[PDB]
């Protein structure tokens, strides 16, 4: 009821299903592999529901896969039965302020038990501390919330291709086992016209001395085989013969050098598959290949089976021979086919809980070895749970894990949008994976499948693009990792309020319908024909009642970044791209405002998402405040939320958190009490709206610059907190340790005028570059005093002291208010790593506005660094004196392809001033009538669904029809424009001008952060250059093309100083400095150091490099 | 066993370290680890020193001293922005306004050294060895000048106090 | 002469006998012998 | 006032190239620059501005100044 | 700077290059921090740490530079002939 | 036939002998150019030089005390062989079957992989160098400019030009001496902006 502000709707088809909890997929998977009470609740809530799902946890399942060890004699057993939870000991703020990875004890009860004893001994051990996932699924490690994302995989599997090879003039078909862990095995038919094995690719074989090396005899395999050519051709053939004949020569293949050993090589081959061990086939796995493969009914869980290898080799050649339906092999008929890898029924996303299981599960295989290794080495009846297994691996893995990995990701905490979007992801690339070298054509570019899997839409730009993508808005996990997507049921033309979830595969089956359209009075199609999808992405069109399935809601196949935007269907594809990629950048600002225009969902994305503090009980506030705020539920349990206040965020940005509720007002479970960074009561608001012209202007916005009213400096609209850490720590060194004090040496004492006692920059005391923080001095050093300061110092009587200033100073071109400061000391509880005796953190916040240089962005890719702020007087302004906010060239819409632009500028001024719509009679005006949104007061918020906005006809309707803003008159034609006054020479324009509200984003690329230079600067140590980055003072790289640009005009000398003066000669550099501030002529340049460097490198490869002169030996 | 654990006591580590050290090192490694198996929790230094039963310091100097260094050419963190023997700076580089200021400084002092009597010059100059690395004692003074060495005491109070006065102090002030 | 060396060297041990206990005795008596000579 | 004010077109004319102007005018410059910070000695050789000066110029701009007067010559060795 | 010159480099060459022979694989004691004698970064092959500053605490000056002192050999001069020295190892 | 006489006429031309095949003595890179470089907090930055080199000491080091007692055949053989494949790790790591992975996470760096690739010393400091002098930032546009003007905002045209501001501020003496006039430009005062 009151979940929401009202927002206006111009939906025109009513939404089923609801949105689902948009981060399930990382507290489900957490849940899963935790398994608490809150997967073990859902499993039986399914179960009675009758829904399947894994009744298994994924902690206790890897513990009882390591079943106990067994020493040679086979006499002792330990049992990992029964693993529990303890609450962690310290607060997610706790963790978060000292740096302590969120964590909890892991126990689990161990059980000795041996034979010749004939005792059982049960102890509960204790595996390490456990980093936990918190409620918004992140891990807060180290003070610094990762997130894990999701990885895609290829299934483990069968997979056949079918290719054609050129010198052949054939096709060529080949098979492929894709293990779960295991080596892998290939199988190629018709190479040159026999079919042969790849036992891990190491030797050119046959198919018939794998078979005969089996139990299987010649005379049934040409019996069962008799049937095709090809592969009696192959078994005759091959001259050997005989199960050990065949098995000694692939033993002897396989491992050459020594001579070959039945019992080694058959324990051989059972090692390296039949093995439970090394060839652990994940459970999808054979769920899938028994499918694939079509046996009924195979072992649940396990190895390949001999049965599998021959029924995969029967597949191939009933491929091979061009039969497309054959009997499965202990199975029914199926289709044989090549299966293209890129179907999204092939790929696997690998869920937090999946990684964090595996990494679980090395950790317990070192443990596994260091404990046998311990038994074999130990003597009975001394042996313990509690002393004979390690730990350290466990704790060892699951640490190296979530730091330094490609998929523990830091958190980028730009907005709440942005959270959302690093927690859904999909990162292809990773450990075992796809890589970016791996990446092709065919990965990175869209399949059909992926419509409500998948966004096509959103991705990063980079040169990893598509490989990383946005999981689909309702998109759902398959048990065993694949994605399923919701479909209405559809039963004789009629469909019905029944869903179901689809994978990639079960769609393929069906004929799926769209959800665009339309539908009669009665449940029934309105129109016979009806827009139809099938198998391979096929878009031909069915009329009447012959679909079963169609989709929920317009927005399945678009993720939330993508459904954020309004009018997209308008945008063009690569637009719409940018579009998303930067709305996760906009930066909170200090009052945000939600869109007057924009798609219905933000609320949802605002509320799901963590930094918004809603209620967990339904009563009545009692006290409300800025810092905490008070709530009484009615059963007499008393919860107060305490909100942060300009905390830094990841990306140096405040998460001021407003508060919304009145003191009296009634709450209702999960209502929105506070705000926050970039939100509005509840929902999302990435930026302000402004008002917009499109007018080219003086060429101030040339090349899609922008010119932005002198108000919004002036109002602080676009104005946003922007909080730097930066930290020193008081360590101890060989010649002593360092101290934190006021007194630095050889300062003045002006410097040093807002510091606290122990030499701490006070609270509220603006600093600038230069400034002293904290005051830090060196213990001390070896000081042979130069003869000049040795006068000096005689003639002035001052003593140079040992002691020597090393503080801490804000780096260059910086500005700000501290606002608060923490200090940790060694000797007191606090704890610390080695050697710091103290810890010292200030934050320095200013307010940065918005200024010229700095990049804006609207919602569909339009972007433009700030040229110009005129004056408000400047602004060319409307018919009653509004200047407008913002100018934009017109010019970047055509080509942009992006006119759902100008559509969301006219929305917006429709949506400022409101509109009356009654007994009209029009047929917008029945359509508005019905939807409900015909009588809308001015400034209410208006919102368009992403796939059912606002038709046209709409739009101008509602122009013709807008509220009366002043004096009986709209400013705005019917066509949208209006009559602009240029406010600098005064004339109307010679034509109206289209006018409306736009919002806008203050993107994270602000010009102050990317601002350097350098005069001279810190310099590299292995190479004399100068190195690189803005924290350091580092020059701008001369590239290759640099030079190669330089050498085209011919300027030879510029080359010389590029090269040898300004950087890479150490004599030259001092020698240039000098020579400049005494205004000496520049000196003759020398030889750079990395020329030397380069021959001293090839004369220590045994290559007498040496530099000769024409006359004999040379000058250098 | 004896061979191979002293040889990769002698040869393992990059920094070299004496044989007794690697078995403190060792022993209160392996000692922590027992202790972080019986009490499940990291053990508090003062525990860890009566376990070794030494000090809290040789505690803090073994575990100090038992590191391994980190490799330069490594992944500094992006897909190749060099590596991490590319992003720290050194400290044998000439700072060129160092370097300057300090040839300013020389030239200045020359100067007012120079406005100062020629034996008043150089008579502070070698008792500060300013043509010399070395500056020489009063009586050091005293022999390839044929001064006395209270004399040449004398002489170079004075010299102080005549640099000390405000005329020849307005410039040196500022080099500190 | 292959990648991973240890392997070779594994094969350079090859097939040497193993020797129980009067043949080491022997060959120490012999070694014994031979240091006296 | 400005960078572009010789005009470049009369330079080349002088000079008959490119190059050969920009390595000319330097050498000039070099002159120039040396001949205003020698600060006391005053060497016979060297020779002062011969086109009037500001009170605090570029040495380049004079010698480009003198090219395009063209009192100024040069000589291949 | 008229030709670099490149070819075989024989072990005489190799020898004439060097300053030293390489001994130890020693680099660093790990309590003074300094480098040890006649291994890895030994200043009485390649050079001086510190400007014109020997290894045993005898001369120790930017006066007296250009000599060798016999207790542990280090020819004082400044530390940039670490970046120019080159020591060999005998195999 | 005429790959081999191409070879062997160019070995018989010049004057260098063959023997310079098989190297006797290794030079060792000077240590400045591998710095075991010091770091805060007591830990340490090393080059995988100075792994490779310790590790033909070491083997070199192994060989000579089994050379000097009567060894067997066998341990010194697959000594030389130990040696052999150090200095082969050491020019060219990863040349032959597995790298010398030294931690185990990446492959050692080996004297031939600094002087090749992108990231080799050719192409990464020899042509291409950083450089002194110089600034960078985002461009806005400037219409009311001439074709041969640019905009340089006030922060980096006084970083650039530090020398030249010290210059002439000692000269109109607004500063004393050069010292205060890099004070005074630090500090940013209103007449180093004129
Ligand atoms: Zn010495």
């Amino acid at each position: 009821a009151s979940t929401a502000p009202l927002r206006i709707s111009f939906a025109k088809i009513k939404e089923p299903l609801e949105v689902p909890n948009l981060l399930a997929l990382q507290t489900e998977s957490f849940d899963w592999l935790l398994g608490n009470d809150a997967w073990k609740a859902r499993v039986e809530s399914a179960l009675e529901s009758g829904q399947d799902v894994p009744t298994k946890s994924g902690l206790e399942e890897i513990f009882e896969e390591i079943s106990p060890i067994e020493d040679f004699s086979g006499s002792m057993s330990l049992t990992f039965r029964d693993h529990r939870f303890e609450p962690p000991k310290n607060s997610i703020d706790e963790c978060k302020d000292r740096d302590f990875t969120y964590a909890a004890p892991l126990f689990v009860t161990a059980e000795f038990t041996n034979n010749e004893t004939g005792e059982i001994k049960s102890q509960t051990v204790f595996m390490g501390d456990f980093p936990l996932m918190t409620n918004k699924g992140t891990f807060v490690i180290n003070g610094t919330e990762r997130v894990v994302v999701s990885q895609l995989v290829r299934s483990p599997g069968v997979y056949f291709d079918s290719s054609i090879d050129k010198t052949s003039d054939k096709d060529i078909f080949s098979a492929k086992i894709i293990p779960s862990r295991g080596a892998w095995l290939e199988m190629e038919i018709d190479k040159r016209d026999m079919v042969g094995v790849r036992i891990d690719r190491k030797r050119k074989q046959s198919v018939t001395v794998l078979l005969k090396a089996l139990g299987w005899t010649t005379e049934q395999i040409l019996e069962e085989f008799g049937e095709y050519e090809s592969m009696r051709a192959t078994l005759e053939k091959d001259h050997t013969q005989g199960q050990d004949d065949a098995l000694l020569d692939i033993y002897r293949k396989l491992r050459p050098g020594e001579p070959p050993t039945r019992e080694a090589a058959q324990t051989l081959l059972e090692n390296l598959y039949f093995n439970p061990k090394r060839y652990d086939l994940a459970k999808v796995g054979r769920y899938k290949v028994n499918k694939k493969l079509g046996a009924d009914e195979p072992l649940d869980a396990g190895v390949l089976t001999t049965d599998d290898v021959i029924a995969t080799i029967k597949y191939l050649v009933k491929l091979h021979a061009g039969e497309t339906e054959t009997v499965g092999e202990s199975g029914r008929e199926i289709v044989v086919e090549t299966d293209d890898i890129d179907h999204f029924g092939n790929r696997r996303i690998r869920n937090v809980g999946e990684l964090i299981q595996n990494q679980v599960r090395t950790g317990l295989a070192r443990m596994e070895r260091v404990v046998r290794e311990r038994m074999t080495t130990q003597d009975v009846e001394a042996i313990t749970p509690q002393t004979l297994i390690n730990i350290r691996p466990v704790v060892a893995s699951i640490k190296e894990f979530f730091g330094t990995s490609q998929l523990s990701q830091f958190m980028d905490q730009n907005n709440p949008l942005s959270g959302l979007t690093h927690k859904r992801r999909l990162n292809a690339l990773g450990p075992g994976g796809l890589s970016r070298e791996r990446a092709g054509f065919e990965v990175r570019d869209v399949h059909p499948s992926h419509y409500g899997r998948m966004c096509p839409i959103e991705t990063p730009e980079g040169p990893n693009i598509g490989l990383i993508g946005s999981l689909a808005s309702y998109g759902r996990i398959n048990p065993f990792g694949f994605i399923e997507t919701p479909y209405r049921k559809v039963v004789e033309g009629q469909v019905t309020d029944d869903v179901d979830y689809l994978t990639a595969d079960e769609e393929d089956r069906f004929v799926i319908a769209q959800a665009n359209a339309a539908l009669g009075d009665d449940m029934r199609f309105a129109e016979a024909r009806v827009l139809v999808r099938r198998r391979g992405g096929e878009v031909d069109y069915v009329p009447g009642d012959d679909v079963d399935y169609m989709d929920v809601s317009p927005r399945q196949m678009v993720s939330v970044a993508t459904a954020m935007i309004p009018f997209l269907e308008h945008d063009d594809a690569n637009r719409a791209l940018m579009g998303a990629n930067m709305m996760r950048q906009a930066v909170p600002l200090i009052k945000s405002e939600s869109p007057l225009v924009g798609t219905g969902m933000e609320y949802r994305s605002a509320a799901d998402a963590g930094d918004v503090v809603k209620a967990e009980k339904a009563g009545v506030v009692q006290e409300v405040s800025a810092d905490y705020i008070t709530t009484t539920n009615d059963d007499g349990t008393y919860i107060t939320y305490r909100l942060a206040k300009f905390s830094r965020s990841n990306q140096g940005t405040s998460v001021n958190q407003k508060v919304i509720v009145a003191e009296g007002d009634r709450i209702i479970e999960g209502q929105v009490l506070a705000d926050g960074p970039a939100t509005e009561n509840g929902e999302m608001a990435l930026g302000k709206n402004l008002l917009v012209a499109f007018m080219p202007w003086e060429g101030h916005n040339y090349e899609d610059a922008i010119i932005l009213s002198q108000r919004l400096v002036q109002d602080d609209v676009l104005s946003s907190i922007h909080i730097e850490e930066h930290e020193v720590d008081a360590r101890d060194t060989k010649l002593g340790p360092e101290e934190i004090t006021r007194d630095i040496p050889n300062v003045s004492e002006e410097v040093l005028a807002d510091l606290d006692e122990r030499g701490i920059i006070r609270i509220g005391a603006e600093v600038v570059a230069g400034d002293i923080l904290v005051g830090k001095v060196t213990p001390k050093g070896e000081t042979e005093l130069t003869p000049e300061e040795r006068l000096l110092r005689a003639i002035f009587g001052e003593k140079a002291r040992e002691v020597r200033d090393t503080s801490l100073k804000v780096p260059h071109g910086e500005i700000g208010k501290v606002i608060g400061v923490r200090v940790f000391d060694r000797e007191e509880g606090d704890e610390l790593p080695p050697g710091v005796n103290q810890l010292v953190r200030v934050y320095v916040a200013q307010k940065r506005k918005i200024t010229d240089g700095d990049k804006l962005a609207g919602r569909h890719g339009n972007k433009g660094v700030i040229s110009k702020i005129n004056p408000i007087e400047d602004m060319p302004f409307l018919e009653d004196g509004t200047p407008v906010d913002i100018i934009l060239n017109p010019l970047a819409v055509p080509s942009r392809m992006n006119p759902g632009q100008v559509l969301e500028i006219h929305l917006g001024w429709l949506a400022s001033r409101g509109w009356d719509v009654s007994g009209l009679a029009e047929e917008w005006a029945q359509r508005l009538q019905v939807i409900g949104a015909d009588k809308v007061e001015p400034g209410t918020n208006v919102a368009t669904p992403v796939f059912d906005g606002a038709r046209e006809d709409e739009l101008a309707g509602l122009l013709q029809h807008t509220i009366p803003n002043r004096d009986g008159e709209r400013m705005v034609l019917p066509s949208g424009k209006a009559r602009l006054f240029d406010g600098r020479s005064g004339e109307p324009f010679p034509e109206p001008i289209s006018v409306g509200y736009m919002y806008i984003l203050k993107l994270h690329h602000l010009v102050d952060d990317k601002l350097h230079a350098r005069s001279t600067g810190p310099y590299s140590m292995i190479t004399q250059q100068p190195l690189g980055g803005k924290a350091q003072f580092g020059g701008q790289r001369f590239g290759e093309m640099e030079v190669w640009a330089l050498e085209a005009y011919g300027a030879a000398y510029a080359l010389q100083e590029l090269l040898t003066i300004k950087s890479d000669d150490v004599t030259g550099r001092v020698k240039v400095y000098e020579a400049i501030v005494k205004g000496e002529n520049i000196p003759e340049p020398g030889i750079p150091e990395s020329f030397k460097v380069l021959i001293k490198e090839m004369q220590s490869l045994c290559l007498n490099v040496e530099v000769l002169s024409s006359d004999g030996m040379s000058i250098e | 066993r004896q061979a191979i654990t002293r040889a990769m006591a002698d040869q393992a580590r990059t920094i070299r370290i004496p044989v007794h050290m690697v078995e403190v090192i060792n022993k209160l490694a392996r000692v922590q680890r027992q202790m972080l198996q019986d009490l499940g929790r990291e053990p508090t230094p003062e525990e860890l020193a009566k376990e070794l039963d030494m000090t809290p310091e040789k505690v803090i100097e073994v575990q100090k001293y038992g590191r391994e260094p980190i490799s330069l050419h490594t992944p500094l963190g992006e897909d190749g922005d060099s590596e991490f023997g590319d992003l720290i700076e050194d400290s044998e580089a000439v700072v060129p306004a160092d370097a300057v200021s300090f040839t300013l400084l020389q030239e200045q002092l020359h100067s007012v050294l120079d406005t100062l009597s020629e034996r008043e010059a150089g008579v502070v100059s070698m008792r500060f060895g300013l043509t010399d690395g070395q500056p020489k004692t009063l009586d050091e003074i005293g022999k390839v000048y044929g001064v006395t060495r209270e004399r040449i005491r004398q002489i170079e109070s004075k010299t102080m106090s005549k640099l000390r006065h405000p005329s020849r102090s307005q410039v040196l002030r500022d080099y500190l | 002469a292959t990648a991973d060396p240890v392997k070779d060297y594994l094969k350079q041990i090859g097939k040497v006998p193993l020797l129980n206990a009067e043949q080491e005795v022997e060959l120490a008596k012999r070694i014994e012998a031979g240091l006296f000579a | 006032e400005g960078i572009i004010n010789p005009p470049i077109d009369e330079l080349l004319e002088a000079t008959d190239s490119k190059y050969s102007l920009v390595i000319y005018a330097a050498k000039r410059a070099r002159q120039i620059n040396a001949y205003y910070s020698q600060l006391g000695e005053g060497l016979l050789e060297y020779v002062g501005p011969l086109v009037d000066t500001h009170v605090h110029e570029k040495p380049l701009s004079i010698a480009l100044r003198e090219i395009n007067a063209g009192l100024l010559t040069s000589e291949a060795i | 700077f008229d030709e670099l010159r490149i070819g075989l480099a024989t072990a005489d060459d190799i020898r004439q290059w060097s300053h030293g022979e390489v001994k130890k694989p020693e680099t660093i004691n790990y309590r003074t921090l300094k480098p040890e004698k006649d291994g890895l970064f030994c200043e009485k092959i390649f050079g001086p740490t510190r400007d014109w500053e020997c290894y045993c605490g005898k001369y120790k000056r930017v006066r007296f530079k250009g000599i060798i002192c016999e207790r542990c050999g280090v020819e004082v001069t400044r530390a940039k002939v670490r970046r120019e020295r080159m020591g060999h190892i005998e195999l | 036939a005429l790959k081999r006489l191409k070879v062997v006429s160019a070995f018989l031309q010049t004057s260098n002998s063959p023997k310079g095949m098989v190297l006797d003595c290794v030079p060792v890179i000077p240590p400045d150019l591998r710095p075991m470089v010091q770091l805060d907090g007591g830990r340490f930055a090393t080059s995988d030089l100075n792994d490779l080199y310790r590790r033909v000491i070491n083997r070199n080091n192994r060989l000579k005390r089994l050379l000097d007692l009567g060894a067997p055949e066998i341990i010194v053989n697959n000594e030389k062989r130990m040696l052999q494949e150090a200095v082969d790790a050491l020019f060219d790591n990863g040349r032959r079957g597995r790298p010398v992975t030294g931690p185990g996470n990446r492959p050692l760096k080996s004297l031939s992989d600094m002087l090749k690739g992108k990231q080799g010393r050719f192409r990464q400091n020899l042509l291409g160098k950083r450089v002194d002098y110089s600034a960078r930032s985002v461009i806005v546009v400037g219409p009311q400019l001439k074709l041969h003007q640019c905009g340089l905002p006030k922060a980096m045209a006084l970083e650039l030009f530090k020398p030249f501001v010290m210059k002439r501020l000692v000269d109109l003496n607004h500063a004393q001496n050069i010292k205060s006039a890099k004070r005074m430009v630090e500090r940013g005062r209103t007449v180093v902006y004129d």
